[PDB]
């Protein structure tokens, strides 16, 4: 039906790619009278926002309001949402202040986002730290607000899942720390991982105080939401570097991609309904002046094109487009990871490390060891696909499986160990209380030099690519000549196996 | 060196007092250039271009301070809320004076939002005032309104926290709807009689009718309602006795205009004392820049301390409330509002007037009385708990032992098959046998009736993820249990860890271990220490119960994997059905309690156990959290332990052999 897209941009987005969006769009057009009405708009008062209401909806009666904004404005969003509730027209939000995450809405309003809200993105990092066991961690929460439902989300989280997560107590604020009472729940973290829900400028303090008490170290994370995290731009100094974020702006799908799959969602909707009753379009009149079928609780059944653009209960998207950066050694926000519709996709499944988040940190205790697939020694399973978790005595590590022989790609399957060796590595861990690097080899077995180029653990410990192989290996000469071997545990011979 | 303060207020009378509150301000802070000038604003009946008007003569008169003083408005929705959301896009507070909804407590909505009313989530923590005065511990939550239910829900957790006690019922639901009283008559059943509810007027006299015509409003019943729950029809529908709240210049408008007058005025005087002063720009035209002292305002009203005033300290909290407000407690006595109490902002004191009760005295009605007919739920053991189908309508024939005993049996009720097999066929029958002689022996000690049901399937419970949401829930006797729906488990419960960190354990009656099942080169296997079972294959068949206790032992066994992975393709429902399969002799092992298959050796010759006597431990009753059923039933059953009757329940099954 008639649909009016007004967008508020300040890079110069025409207005004609919206003109051609109207006529190879919507093939098998079930509404014999589809119209769009394209808008663009310079200011972003609420005052332009009434009058174009009052325009559009005296403007032949539009059914369909799209909004995209380009600034840091959450009040845009509750605007158009009391728009909604006051006008009975189904409106959605698109980018910027349009898509960011308001706490509940209101029968009476039919405004919808397509965006990520804060449960799903505690769910999704929740998921990365279960997919690294890092199971030891801690939780400040600022006077920030929407915090409590955070608090009890994560309390229902961690009492709903597999992992029994070691949860340090809540460190709790008041006002502006007094490096006080503050200092001392601050000095009873010693856990790595640690989550944090505030706003920006009560970061850059909290970050401050942090390395002022040195949390930023090697072994400690950070872990933050969207909505801190703000301009792409504005990255002050204070941020460590491998500062890890979860946030659903995608770049490769453009906000003409976005509004195109709105438009389909409403075409959707609209021709579904008009399947079942007939007097669809219903609106009112005019602004000046002193509803039963309604879109509120019927698109919640959408597919557009395969893509699973589905509305939950509270308005949102149920399978969103999470993306998880970091932030490199460049001061950038890097693009790592996308995610699927319910599990999780890691393009870096290799950890980075990022072990110098300033200049002055000499550190050098972490250990890289390979080992090779032997059945009494490395016992090396799948993971358990009823908790998607090792178990306590089993260890992850990655092996790089290639596609085919046609290709170089491939992928790093993450897999479960346990044995002889696994047991020994992890006996060692807890005598000398190091951090270690697990993984496979995959360019063979254990060691043959073809024209002074060793392959497997030798061509991996020789070059340098690791630092020790705990795993089973022979001991001959020119081994020994390369490498220098520790003193023999156990006495492992040959034999001939006959009847 | 103006300041202008916006107002939506509609009679002159209020609209005079304002302009002399502001002529006022002015008087005792000295002769300082600063002025001080006031815009107000009438109503139209519509909401949208009230808020286009009184957004764009604030945005010309560029005010500080944005008031709506409007109690008795027809449109129940109480929404100023486009006024605040247009501020707060430049960060400017709207002192809220009128509504006390929770939706503006969220400051992430609500940027710019301040208030000198607080929620009624508070009454609650006054409600836990009656927790410190009355001393009650079961309540029974009923909240209709689900934009303020979460932050109920969110208070009683955080007054709860303090005690760590848990409310028995909670309930949220569509309002509007009328049959209700399923869930009322469910409530009925518990122990307690605390009443909380948090609805509009029309629930809460939908509730009364449904409590008057179910008499649910006699004795012991607890009432305990708000303002909201007096008024209209709702005042008319309630019963004599109710306690009731009031708040103390709610709707007194005046004084509380004057108030707010000196809040602001001693909050803009506070901020001319300091530096960076910005002003707000003409934003109707071609202004979308920000108030940069929004935040910086708002910090300045955090701290805002007062010491002028008829109702007194006023004060804000980090989320803007109000500290320190004088209550009333009212009750109805004979449809006439009689007040019995007062509250400061930390205690309660009953005044010279009576508290006359629904019910008897005038003294507090313990309305916690436990239940005289447990509902008790088992599972079918063979050698314990014995169920015969019924002779001719729902009797039992009363057979004799061999010992001159007399079997007296219960009529129980239960399930004929599993589901795929039986779809729906539960019928009463006959129970009887070793716990049902246990709870004879409970019921003759303590004078208490009982309710003797069956669980709905053949499994003990484990902890299993739901289809949605990623949640942990119980199934089989606990889920039954946890649900309300059963209150003691009499059955050979298996102690473990996991178990006792989510219910309350009682001293265990039965003591054995584990062992193995075998039909009679080594025909034994000597425990879990044979080398073959370690790595096993298709030839040595052993298995357990599905969704058993041991299978959850096995699990916490990290070094038991190759078992866990080889006796999941195998698990059965019941242990009858793995003795009809060894009896077929199709199984080879099987890891069962000892004195079972001891009296089914006794019973079937070929049936043989193993030599070694693994998992030492007992078996008790299941029972419920903390609860007053705990104390005396384990006195109780210590004074079995004690005494010659637990050998005479050796000499009913097992010292009795073949």
């Amino acid at each position: 039906l008639n649909i009016a897209v007004l967008l508020g941009h300040s890079h110069d987005v025409t207005e004609r790619e919206l003109r051609n969006l109207w006529g190879p769009e919507q093939a098998t057009g079930l509404p014999l009278d589809v119209n769009v009405v394209a808008l663009l708009m310079n200011r972003t008062d609420p005052k332009s926002l009434i009058t174009h209401v009052c325009d559009l909806m005296s403007g032949a009666r539009i059914h369909g309001l799209v909004f995209g904004d380009d600034t840091d404005q959450e009040a845009v969003a509750q605007m158009l949402d009391f728009i909604s509730s006051q006008t009975f027209i189904p409106i959605l939000g698109i980018h910027g202040g349009a898509s960011m995450i308001m706490a509940d809405k209101d029968p009476t309003s039919t405004f919808f986002q397509f965006g990520a809200s804060i449960q799903q993105q505690a769910t999704v990092m929740l998921k990365i730290m279960q997919d690294y066991d890092w199971h030891v961690f801690s939780l400040v929460t600022t006077i920030f607000p929407g915090y409590r439902d955070f608090i009890s989300f994560i309390k229902t989280t961690v009492d709903n899942s597999f992992v029994g997560w070691d949860m340090q107590n809540v460190i709790t604020l008041d006002t502006s720390f007094e490096d006080a009472k503050t200092q001392v729940q601050l000095k009873k973290i010693h856990s790595s991982v640690i989550l944090l829900y505030c706003s920006k400028d009560e970061a850059v303090l909290i970050l401050s105080e942090a390395r002022s008490l040195g949390l930023t170290g090697y072994d400690f994370f950070w872990i933050v939401p969207s909505l801190v995290s703000g301009n792409t731009e504005l990255i002050p100094k204070e941020f460590p570097s491998g500062l890890i974020s979860v946030s659903y702006d995608d770049w490769d799908y453009s906000l003409e991609a976005r509004v195109r799959d709105g438009l389909g969602i409403l075409t959707t909707a609209a021709s579904s309904m008009l399947e079942k009753f007939s007097y669809i379009p219903e609106a009112k009149a005019s602004c000046y002046g002193q509803p039963l079928h309604t879109l509120h609780q019927f698109m919640v059944n959408v597919t557009w094109d395969g893509k699973d653009l589905s509305f939950t209960e509270e308005g949102y998207q149920v399978h969103p487009r999470l993306v998880v950066i970091v932030l490199n050694k460049d001061r950038e926000w890097e693009k790592v990871g996308k995610w699927e519709n319910q599990t999780l996709s890691l393009r870096h499944a290799v950890w980075p490390r990022y072990k110098s988040f300033s200049d002055c940190e000499p550190d050098d205790n972490h250990l890289s060891i390979v080992t090779l697939e032997e059945a009494p020694f490395v016992i090396v399973e799948d993971i358990d696909p009823l908790t998607e978790t090792c178990v306590r005595n089993t260890v992850p590590c990655r092996k790089f499986v290639k596609i085919n022989n046609s290709t170089n790609e491939g992928m790093n399957v993450k897999k479960c160990c346990k044995g002889f060796c696994i047991d020994i590595l992890k006996k060692l861990s807890r005598t000398v209380k190091f951090t270690y690097d697990l993984y496979l080899v995959t360019n063979g077995k254990h060691g043959k030099k073809v024209n002074n180029v060793w392959n497997g653990m030798i061509g991996e410990v020789v070059y340098q690519r690791a630092v020790m192989a705990v795993g089973s290996l022979t001991i001959n000469e020119e081994r020994s000549e390369v490498v220098d071997f520790s003193v023999p545990f156990v006495e492992t011979g040959i034999s001939v196996m006959v009847s | 060196k103006i300041v202008n303060i916006g107002a939506v207020l509609s009679t002159r009378k209020h609209e005079q007092m304002f302009r002399e509150a502001v002529n006022q301000a002015n008087k005792r802070h000295g002769s300082w250039k600063i002025q001080l000038n006031a815009t107000s604003v009438t109503h139209k009946p519509n909401a949208i271009q009230m808020a286009l008007s009184v957004c764009e003569d604030l945005i010309s008169s560029q005010v500080y301070a944005i008031l709506v003083s409007h109690p008795p408005t027809p449109n129940d929705h109480f929404t100023p809320t486009p006024v605040s959301y247009t501020a707060g896009f430049y960060r400017i507070p709207v002192l809220g004076l009128t509504t006390r909804m929770s939706i503006y407590s969220d400051k992430s909505i609500h940027l710019s939002f301040l208030r000198t009313v607080p929620p009624y989530s508070h009454q609650s923590s006054v409600w836990f005032e009656m927790m410190r005065v009355y001393n009650w511990n079961h309540i029974i939550l009923l909240v209709s309104d689900d934009h303020e239910g979460r932050a109920a829900q969110k208070r009683l957790e955080t007054l709860l926290e303090e005690r760590e006690s848990k409310a028995e019922k909670v309930l949220q639901f569509d309002p509007g709807t009328k049959n209700v009283t399923a869930l009322l008559m469910e409530a009925r059943e518990l122990e307690a009689r605390v009443i909380i509810l948090s609805a509009s007027e029309d629930d809460a006299a939908t509730v009364y009718r449904a409590a008057a015509m179910l008499n649910m409003t006699g004795s012991g019943y607890v009432w305990l309602v708000g303002e909201r729950e007096i008024s209209g029809n709702a005042l008319r529908y309630a019963p004599d006795g109710i306690i009731g709240l009031q708040l103390i210049n709610g709707k007194n408008e005046s004084a509380h205009i004057s108030d707010a007058v000196g809040v602001v005025a001693q909050a803009v005087h506070e901020l001319l004392e300091k530096e960076n002063i910005t002003d707000p720009p003409r934003g109707c035209v071609g202004n979308t820049n920000i108030w940069k002292t929004g935040p910086l305002f708002k910090r300045v009203l955090m701290s805002s301390k007062y010491a002028d005033g008829v109702t007194g300290r006023v004060e804000f909290n980090e989320d803007g409330d109000r500290k320190f407000a004088n209550y009333s407690i009212m009750n109805l006595q004979n449809r006439k509002l009689v007040q019995v109490g007062i509250y400061n902002g930390t205690h309660v004191i009953p005044n010279d007037r009576k508290i006359i009760w629904p019910g008897g005295e005038t003294e507090k009605p313990r309305g916690y009385q436990m239940s005289t007919r447990l509902k008790i739920v088992t599972i079918h053991q063979e050698p314990f708990v014995y169920v015969k189908p019924t002779m001719s309508d729902g009797t039992c024939k009363e057979e004799f032992t061999v010992n001159g005993d007399p079997v007296k049996k219960v009529i129980c009720t239960g399930p004929n098959d599993t589901s795929p097999g039986s779809p729906r066929h539960t019928v009463p029958q006959c129970c009887y046998g070793f716990c049902i002689d246990l709870l004879i022996k409970l019921a003759r000690t303590m004078n208490f009736t009982y309710e003797v049901h069956l669980v709905a399937d053949g499994k003990f419970g484990t902890q299993e993820r739901v289809n949605n949401s990623n949640k942990k829930e119980w199934n089989g006797m606990m889920g039954e249990l946890l649900s309300g729906q059963a209150d003691m488990i009499v059955a050979p419960l298996t102690i473990n860890n996991e178990r006792a960190q989510y219910i309350e354990f009682s001293k265990p009656f039965k003591y054995q271990g584990l062992t193995i099942l075998v039909k009679k080169p080594e025909e034994r296997i000597t425990g879990i220490n044979d080398p073959r079972l370690r790595n096993p294959s298709d030839k040595f068949i052993y298995a357990t119960v599905k969704q058993s206790s041991v299978d959850i032992y096995f699990r916490r066994q990290v070094e038991l994997s190759t078992m866990y992975r080889h006796m999941e393709k195998h698990n059965y429902e019941s242990a009858a059905e793995a003795i009809q399969a060894v009896r077929d002799n199709k199984l080879h092992a099987f890891i069962w309690d000892s004195a079972v298959l001891e009296f089914e050796a006794s019973q079937k010759c070929d049936l043989v156990t193993t030599g070694e006597l693994f998992f030492r431990s007992g078996f008790g009753i299941g029972m419920r959290k903390d609860s007053p059923w705990k104390q005396n039933v384990s006195l109780s059953i210590l004074k079995s332990h004690e005494n010659g009757f637990m050998e005479d329940l050796d000499k009913t099954w097992v010292r009795y052999q073949e």
